[PDB]
Order: structure tokens, then C-alpha cells, then sequence
RNA sequence: UUGACCUCAAAUCAGGUAGGAGUACCCGCUGAACUUAAGCAUAUCAAUAAGCGGAGGAAAAGAAACCAACCGGGAUUGCCUUAGUAACGGCGAGUGAAGCGGCAAAAGCUCAAAUUUGAAAUCUGGUACCUUCGGUGCCCGAGUUGUAAUUUGGAGAGGG
RNA sequence: GUUCUUUGUAAAGUGCCUUCGAAGAGUCGAGUUGUUUGGGAAUGCAGCUCUAAGUGGGUGGUAAAUUCCAUCUAAAGCUAA
RNA sequence: GAUGGGGAAGCUCCGUUUCAAAGGCCUGAUUUUAUGCAGGCCACCAUCGAAAGGGAAUCCGGUUAAGAUUCCGGAACCUGG
């Protein structure tokens, strides 16, 4: 069972704060229970729902620093791309596009044209 | 070591040369994708006949100027003879050599034919519009073959 | 510390050695009365500042807008020239009056050729003293050369 | 030793852990190959060399 | 002009403005929430027998904690999770490699009535 | 034009003029560290015809290296082998001194790419150079089409796989019938011409 | 006294970048000996193995300071051939390319050296806004010891 | 293919006459030394010494002097298959 | 055994205070106040290297299946504030 991600997600924030630690007290009110049973299988849903609402609050807070540095340069290195070292080291598409004055003047004047042979 | 009534024989396998053998395993497959190559640049220039307009022009050595083959490019004298400029030429699918010269009258007037009759032969579409698709042929050496004299 | 060490000992091995004479025709520089008097002639005939400039090209704009003359609203400036290859061309066509040299080049070379060239080409120069005053002149950092080249009547 | 760094405590600590027989409920799986711990050290037999 | 008085031989680097750090983004933005809290210093209880004998007889309450924790998280986090003033605590590294706390209490409180009160006994 | 003027004073050398600002440059060539930076070209003329522009993001160091031959590093000259290869004296380096001035200053400044370098001064120890170079992350490089091309991952240490003018000097990389042995690559070459070339129908 | 310039520094200054791995193929440096010569030292193995530096999906080379000697060809690369040839070699053992010819693929180009001189026309950065692989305005700065436009020898420029 | 912006009083090409036509230096080259090459009175590379010219320079596989001829344009740079 | 430097094609080598612009220390002053500006002092010049060298300070009694100068009871001491 345990909870769900779509239902934690219209939550604030405090409320997910107190959720998360009602799931750490009954998490440890069960690992008291573990060693006087013999199997426990209650511990894993717990364990999940602590992760599913960990997971949640940080891509809340995430959210919010996306649109505190939203349409601006200078972002932070872990919002923004990721792809390669390569791929980021490399030419944008604007600085390979760039062309010589002359260059255009002569593509301008010049370009290759479409031709077919028969007659 | 040497023996009976035999050739001199000269093997030149005393290196290593187990580390570099090349066998062409890959000849049917290569000629496969040659031709995969082929057909896509076709498919990407698809009006256009996939190679250039070469020159009739003389071998270089006594053994071999009995003979006349295709050159790299036409000269700009041949293609200002010809009425239109070489970046004209260059643009328009004909090949243009810079460095070459005509000294024989025979060669210069085969040249300048030759790229009368490709101007005759093509259809130069225009740059904005309708663009009348026309079917193309793929090798513009095999419509204007090379005449021995 | 070594910076200030190299930058003494390198002008005491420049007297040190016996210099010969492309240099030292430089070090005989202007005298400070008729320095001060040129550079109150050359300060006349300042090039023209950026903002100055801007509105300039809003007047020309204005007027080729409302008059359509050929860009020739504006008069026939009357400003001082610089700039090492366009001071040589001036030279080379005879068209500079008169032809400053500032005196502490740091390469030399650039401008140890000067004073022979215009001394062929008839053109009177003069060694002053400050590649930074001929800057401000022209209101860059350093210019390292000035021209006359047409004056006012 | 009995003086003994944290680093040595720590891989004495997971050998102590690994010397266990097999579990028994790991035969009883569907295509089971494993039938006993290869992997077994005893002081006596061989060291740990760390 | 004259020039600057030096009573030294020395020649020393001069004191320059050093100006703090003023950056356009954030190195990591967003700050991590508590590494090592309450509930991850304190793992479960050791029902040993040695362990239980000690609750009634020494007022010691016998922890797992994680071995990241030194005594005073030990300390802070009994005295939030369980709101019980404590006297001392002695921690030791298992031969299992885990962490182990004998936590005495003070005398106001028994360890009998506060170890089934989390529940175990 | 002050260029050309430059220039052939440049080629005078031997000229008294030259001597003395030669013999004053290079102490104070001595009087600084092996590889320095350079404000400004000494000679912006042949900096300039060799590819810099003044314009942020081009920087010039200045490096001198020791000249004269390679000796064989072997303990006592012992080489331990046939007599035809126990020479240790007078060996010589395959590269120029050019070369591994410009590496050197390559491995110092290893975020800059080395465009060319220059002979500035020499003395009986050492050869001087002026290495121009030039920073691929400045915009005014990724931007200039003229130059973008640095800025390519294919040109990460020329100067270390020998693609500079002196590195394709020394590779040997020139047309003609002079060149035969070192034309499209040396090894290149050999492998080409020491390959036994089997096809499937047995020729 | 004050304000510049040049040169050299310091900052947990604003923003970036390098290192290491992999390494079949690629670009260089460095560099043997076993072996063969029926011994062995030049030679050979081999401009190889080992060692070191540096890249990419390919790399390198590449648009002639070329090949030729002909009725001349025309960037580079690769294949077939030239050819086990010309040549090198205790002329011993052994080594050993290139031009032409046929084919695969084909593609060309740009800086420096010129006065814009009737107007540094050029560019990085910061800030504000926007449609954000960037654009516009403004402000410092770079730059005349030369950044833009114009030309690259096949040409081309200034006038008419 | 369909649509919006008119780029642009801008840019490019072509004919004839005239005046010109800037073209890379401790480099080219030479001696010597070492290595390398099929390269042989010396194929390339590198060290040291000497060190150019501008109808010039390089190459034209036997060294040198003299007279010609042919063919390119170095000492700066990019580029798919 | 880094750094500043100097060798080395380079992996790296030398050197440890050297041809370096090599730093921090207390009082405070100010009480937009933060810690700059008032000051003044000092020139070693990284760091690693001993469970037998140097070194702040704990003893007795009891207690466990297995721990104790470490736990319990009592009685002390040192360092920092
Ligand atoms: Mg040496």
C-alpha cells in the first residue's frame, strides 16, 4: 500500500514535513517490533512511503528554484543540462552558424543551384 | 639453404608481416553499401545527375599521348569562351581547373563544344518557384562520353 | 623585488652600452615651453567623442531625412591625425604638416624609421616627450604618433 | 594487535559477517545451482592477508 | 619630488582590499536537510539479556546507533525522542561493526518504566 | 604601412642598430623566468603576419629553452648492445627547440590552443621564442568565423601531436618526389606499403 | 599636491577552462635485443616491441615553392598496377619506392603585406527588457603598438 | 507545398581604356655532425656555424663553372567523401 | 616531502630556505557597522615522521558465562570557559 506520490502532491509543504515524521516515528515504533517477531513485512511499505515523500519535497523545492532563476542567465550547475562534457564544451548552434560577411555575400550571389539534364 | 636447378626466389617475409594482412572479406558487402552510398546521394541531390562535367583533355607521357581521357576541370579561358563566368559554371555543375592551360587549339575548341552542348542539355531551374521536376539521369559523363579523335 | 630590479638595471645597461645613433636621434626631446605650446595647437583640433559623434549621425539622419543632402549637412572636420600606418601613408603622400613622435616607443623599432622618413619626405617632426600625452591628446590611453595634416586658416 | 586501526576493525568486521554456512531456504528455489559456500574462510585454513 | 621614508630592508607584499564572494547563482540550490537527525542516531534497542539486566539494575538504557553519531547527537536526541534528562553515555564499535550506547539516565527517571514504554521489555 | 618597414629592418640583424637592441633584450630576456607572459608582441608585425589579432583573447608568452644537442640518458654511457648504436654525444633531437618551447608553454596554459610561434633572440645557451595562442572559451573567438575553428575538439594540443608549421616541418609534410618517405604520415606510409593485401578471388 | 600611462602583483573578486579514464584504429617523440648472415662487428630483425606525450568518430593529409619533358597533366586519400622493378647493400645475407594508366570518392578555399581618415564604421562584459543555442537599449572596458569593410595571385586594386 | 515579413535608396556579377599590382627572414640556402631513406659527391629530419635576394626564389634524382629552357610560388591558415 | 624556482621530449628529477612582493598577532578604535579604517608588534618561513623517545590530569573496593585504571559505590585531579 503505502502512499501515493499523485495525492502527496497537492500538499504543502509543512504538511509533508509532519508526514514525514509520523512515517519516521512509526517507522521506528515498528523496527522495536522487529526483533520480538519473527518476519515483519510492514517495514518495507514505510520505507517507501518515507522515500515516495522525500522524493516529492525535494522536487517541490526544486520547482521553486527553477522559477526563482527562470529567463535569465547564470543558472545553478545542477539545474541546469547535464548531457556531456563534450556536448557542453561544444559550439552553440548560433556560433556555428556564424559566417563571414564575405561568405554570405558570396553564397548570396552564388548559391547551388537545382539542375536536371535531359533537355 | 639453396638447392636443386631452381629460380632465385626473393619473399620479402622476414618481418613481422603476420600482424598486417589485409583480407577483403568485406568486398561484396562494401560494394553493397557503395552503392546504398549511391542511391541516397542521389535520393538527397535528386534533380541533379550526381557528378560533374569533366573535360576532354590529352594524356601526359609519350606512351601514353596517343590517347585522350577526362580531365579535372575546365580552364577559364574554356569557360569564358564558353559566355559564363566560373563561379557560374561551378554553381551550375561543371567543373572549373584553375591551374591547367590551353596550348592546343584542338583540345581548347573540344572543351568549348563540349560545354556548348552540356548548356544545350540542361535545365537550369529557377530560385524561388515552381520547380518542373524532370526525371533525372544519373551520369552526366555516360550523356557526353569521350570521343577518341 | 625583481620587477623593479630589471625595469632600474634595464635603463642603466641602455646608457651603459654605446647606443648607436638611430637611437639617441630619439632623447634630444622637445623643450617644455614649446611643447606646452604645441599640444595648446594640437588640443584645438581634437577627434570627436563617442556621444558627440552619436549625435552628430542623429543630426545627419535628421537632415539627409528632411533635405536629403549626401551626408554634407555636417562641415569638413579639422582634426588632429593618429595612428601609426595612417600617420605613414600621410607621410609617404606628403599630405602631413607637421609630425609628432613620442619618445618612449617600447619597442623602438616602430618608430625609429620615422624621423629618416620624414626627413626624406620633407615633412618637419618632432621627438616630445609621452606616448601618454599624445593619448590624451587623442583621447586613447597611448597614440605613440600625431599628425597635422590640415589646419584652420 | 589489540591496538588496532579503525580500517582493520572494519574488514575484520564484514569477514566476521561473511563467515556464515548457507542459507537454507536457497536450495529450495527454481534452478538453484548453489550448494554450498564456496566463498568460506576459517581462521586456521587460510589468512586474511589485509 | 621626495620619496617615501623606509626604515627596513625588507620589502614587503602591500595589504590589498580582499573582497568577499558575491556569485550570480547558487552552488547547489537546494540546502540538504538534515543529515543526522533523531530518528537516524538512534536505530533500535539491544534486547539482549546482558543488555536487559542492565535497565533495572544500572538505570542504563543500551542503544544501536549509527556510527557517524559521537555523544553529544547521542545525548541530544535521547533527550528529544523520548524527553528524558540522561547522566552520562558510553558508547563502544561492535565486532559486527555497528555502534553501540549505554545511556544512563538521571535519577528522576527509571529505565524499567521508560523501556516499556517504547516497547520492549 | 609601418608593417613592411618592420620587416626589412627585421632582416638586418647584422646591423649595428639591431645588435645593440638584441644585446639589451636578451639579458632582459635572462633577468625573468623560463616561460613568462608577454604583454604585448615584440614584433607585432611578425605576430600578426603569423595569425594574431589585437583583440581579447590572444596572448602571447615568451619562453626560452636550452640549446645544443640530446645526450642519450644512460647511466655511465652504457648503452647495452651492438657498437652502432652506442654513440651518447652527438645525438640529435628529432624536434625543434621551436617545437618544445611552444609544448612547454602548451602544458602551462593547457585551457589556451597554440597557434604559432617565433625566434625573438638568442644567446650561446639559449633560443628564445614568442608563442602566440589563443582562448577558445573568449566569445570573441567562438564568435568571428575567421577563428571559430579553434574551437573544434580536433585541435586540442597541435603543438603536441605536431600539427603547428614547425611540427609539419619536422613530421616532413610537404608535396614532391623530395618527400616520398614522409608524405601522408611516416608510420602512415609504412604500414601502407608493408600490408599484405589478400582479396577473396586470389590475384 | 593631484591625475594619467607602462610594467608587475593580490583577492574564497565575476564567469570559465585543464588534469584522469579508455586507447582496436590515429598523430608524434623515444627506442632495443633475441633472430638472419650457417661465426661476427656494417647490415638485418626494425625506422619494430617495450616507454612517453596528444585526438576523434574517424584521425591525418589536402587545394602545388607538384608531377613531368609529352599533342603535357592538375588538391588530398584509397584500391589494381607500376614492381620484387630503378635503386641501396661486408654489391653478401637481404632491402626497395615513385611518375604515368584504370577505378572508388570528388569541393573548394582565406589571412598578412593597402589611408575609413569626411569621421573604430569593430568587439568582450555588466545591467534592464524581450519571443532566450539569442535580440535590443544603456553603461564601463578592449582597441590606433590597429578591431571592422575591401583583395589572396586563378588574381586584384584606384580612376574613366 | 501554404503563409508572413521586403529585405534594399543595399549587395553582387559582367565589357572596354589607363595607372598600378604591396605576396610571409636566424627563414631559404651553404658547411659540418648525427640519424634516417631505395636516394647513390649526400632523401628527409635535427644540433652548431655562416647567412640571402627581388626579372627574385625553389625544383628539374652525378659533383662543379658558363649559357639557356621548362615548371611552380616556400618560410602563415581552414576544409566533407 | 609540496610550494618559489631550475632541469628533463616526457613519465618526472633536484632542492627544503633556497636568485619569492611568501604572512598573522594583539590592543582596540567605531558603536550607519560591520569589521574596514586609527594604530603598533613580529619575520619563522608547508607538511609528514616514535602505540619503547618528549608529554596536563585516577585511585581503592566490588561486580560478569565472557569487560574493566573504562561499569557500580566512594574519594580525587587536570584542561578549557
Ligand atoms: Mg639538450
Amino acid at each position: 500500500a503505502g502512499v501515493k506520490a499523485y495525492e502527496l502532491r497537492t500538499k504543502s509543504k509543512e504538511q509533508l514535513a509532519s508526514q514525514l515524521v509520523d512515517l519516521k516515528k512509526e517507522l521506528a515504533e515498528l523496527k522495536v517490533q522487529k526483533l520480538s517477531r519473527p518476519s515483519l513485512p510492514k517495514i518495507k511499505t514505510v520505507r517507501k512511503s518515507i522515500a515516495c515523500v522525500l522524493t516529492v519535497i525535494n522536487e517541490q523545492q526544486r520547482e521553486a528554484v527553477r522559477q526563482l532563476y527562470k529567463g535569465k542567465k547564470y543558472q545553478p550547475k545542477d539545474l541546469r543540462a547535464k548531457k556531456t562534457r563534450a556536448l557542453r564544451r561544444a559550439l552553440t548552434k548560433f556560433e556555428a552558424s556564424q559566417v563571414t560577411e564575405k561568405q554570405r555575400k558570396k553564397q548570396i550571389a552564388f548559391p547551388q543551384r537545382k539542375y536536371a539534364i535531359k533537355a | 639453404a639453396i638447392s636443386k636447378n631452381l629460380p632465385i626466389l626473393k619473399n620479402h617475409f622476414r618481418k613481422h608481416w603476420q600482424e598486417r594482412v589485409k583480407v577483403h572479406f568485406d568486398q561484396a558487402g562494401k560494394k553493397v553499401s557503395r552503392r546504398n552510398a549511391r542511391a541516397t546521394r542521389a535520393a538527397k541531390i535528386a534533380p541533379r545527375p550526381l557528378d560533374l562535367l569533366r573535360p576532354v583533355v590529352r594524356a601526359p607521357t609519350v606512351k601514353y599521348n596517343r590517347k585522350v581521357r577526362a580531365g579535372r576541370g575546365f580552364t577559364l579561358a574554356e569557360v569564358k569562351a564558353a559566355g559564363l563566368t566560373a563561379a557560374y559554371a561551378r554553381t551550375i555543375g561543371i567543373a572549373v581547373d584553375h591551374r591547367r592551360q590551353n596550348r592546343n587549339q584542338e583540345i581548347f575548341d573540344a572543351n568549348v563544344q563540349r560545354l556548348k552542348e552540356y548548356q544545350s542539355k540542361i535545365i537550369v531551374f529557377p530560385r524561388n518557384g515552381k520547380a518542373p521536376e524532370a526525371e533525372q539521369v544519373l551520369s552526366a559523363a555516360a550523356t557526353f562520353p569521350i570521343a577518341q579523335p | 623585488p625583481e620587477y623593479v630590479r630589471v625595469q632600474r638595471q634595464k635603463k642603466i645597461l641602455s646608457i651603459r652600452l654605446k647606443v648607436p645613433p638611430t637611437i639617441a636621434q630619439f632623447q634630444y626631446t622637445l623643450d617644455r615651453n614649446t611643447a606646452a605650446e604645441t599640444f595648446k595647437l594640437f588640443n584645438k583640433y581634437r577627434p570627436e567623442t563617442a556621444a558627440e559623434k552619436k549625435e552628430r549621425l542623429t543630426k545627419e539622419a535628421a537632415a539627409v531625412a528632411e533635405g536629403k543632402s549626401k551626408q554634407d549637412a555636417s562641415p569638413k572636420p579639422y582634426a588632429v591625425k593618429y595612428g601609426l600606418n595612417h600617420v605613414v601613408a600621410l607621410i609617404e603622400n606628403k599630405k602631413a604638416k607637421l609630425v609628432l613622435i613620442a619618445n618612449d616607443v617600447d619597442p623602438i623599432e616602430l618608430v625609429v624609421f620615422l624621423p629618416a622618413l620624414c626627413k626624406k619626405m620633407g615633412v618637419p617632426y618632432a621627438i616630445v616627450k609621452g606616448k601618454a600625452r599624445l593619448g590624451t591628446l587623442v583621447n586613447q590611453k597611448t597614440s605613440a604618433v600625431a599628425a597635422l595634416t590640415e589646419v584652420r586658416a | 594487535a589489540a591496538q588496532k586501526s579503525f580500517r582493520i576493525k572494519q574488514k575484520m568486521a564484514k569477514a566476521k559477517k561473511q563467515n556464515r554456512p548457507l542459507p537454507q531456504w536457497i536450495r529450495l528455489r527454481t534452478n538453484n545451482t548453489i550448494r554450498y559456500n564456496a566463498k568460506r574462510r576459517n581462521w586456521r585454513r587460510t589468512k586474511m592477508n589485509i | 619630488k621626495a620619496l617615501k621614508v623606509r626604515t627596513s630592508a625588507t620589502f614587503r607584499l602591500p595589504k590589498t582590499l580582499k573582497l568577499a564572494r558575491a556569485p550570480k547563482y547558487a552552488s547547489k540550490a537546494v540546502p540538504h536537510y538534515n543529515r543526522l537527525d533523531s530518528y537516524k542516531v538512534i536505530e533500535q534497542p539491544i534486547t539482549s539479556e546482558t543488555a536487559m539486566k542492565k535497565v533495572e539494575d544500572g538505570n542504563i538504557l543500551v542503544f544501536q546507533v549509527s556510527m557517524k553519531a559521537n555523544k553529544y547527537q547521542i545525548k541530544k536526541a535521547v533527550k528529544e525522542l523520548y524527553e528524558v534528562d540522561v547522566l552520562k553515555v558510553n558508547t563502544l564499535v561492535r565486532p559486527n561493526g555497528t555502534k553501540k550506547a549505554y545511556v544512563r539516565l538521571t535519577a528522576d527517571y527509571d529505565a524499567l518504566d521508560i523501556a516499556n514504554r517504547i516497547g520492549y521489555i | 604601412g609601418a608593417y613592411k618597414y618592420l620587416e626589412e629592418l627585421q632582416r638586418k640583424k647584422q646591423s649595428d642598430v639591431l645588435r645593440f637592441l638584441q644585446r639589451v633584450r636578451v639579458w632582459e630576456y635572462r633577468q625573468k623566468n623560463v616561460i613568462h607572459r608577454a604583454a604585448r608582441p615584440t614584433r607585432p608585425d611578425k605576430a600578426r603576419r603569423l595569425g594574431y589579432k589585437a583583440k581579447q583573447g590572444f596572448v602571447i608568452y615568451r619562453v626560452r629553452v636550452r640549446r645544443g644537442n640530446r645526450k642519450r640518458p644512460v647511466p655511465k654511457g652504457a648503452t647495452y648492445g651492438k657498437p652502432t648504436n652506442q654513440g651518447v654525444n652527438e645525438l640529435k633531437y628529432q624536434r625543434s627547440l621551436r617545437a618544445t618551447a611552444e609544448e612547454r608553454v602548451g602544458r602551462r596554459a593547457a585551457n589556451l590552443r597554440v597557434l604559432n610561434s617565433y625566434w625573438v633572440n638568442q644567446d650561446s645557451t639559449y633560443k628564445y621564442f614568442e608563442v602566440i595562442l589563443v582562448d577558445p572559451q573568449h566569445k570573441a573567438i567562438r564568435r568571428d568565423a575567421r577563428y571559430n575553428w579553434i574551437c573544434d575538439p580536433v585541435h586540442k594540443h597541435r603543438e603536441a601531436r605536431g600539427l603547428t608549421a614547425t611540427g609539419k616541418k619536422s613530421r616532413g609534410i610537404n608535396k614532391g618526389h623530395k618527400f616520398n618517405n614522409t608524405k601522408a604520415g611516416r608510420r602512415k606510409t609504412w604500414k601502407r606499403q608493408n600490408t599484405l593485401s589478400l582479396w577473396r578471388y586470389r590475384k
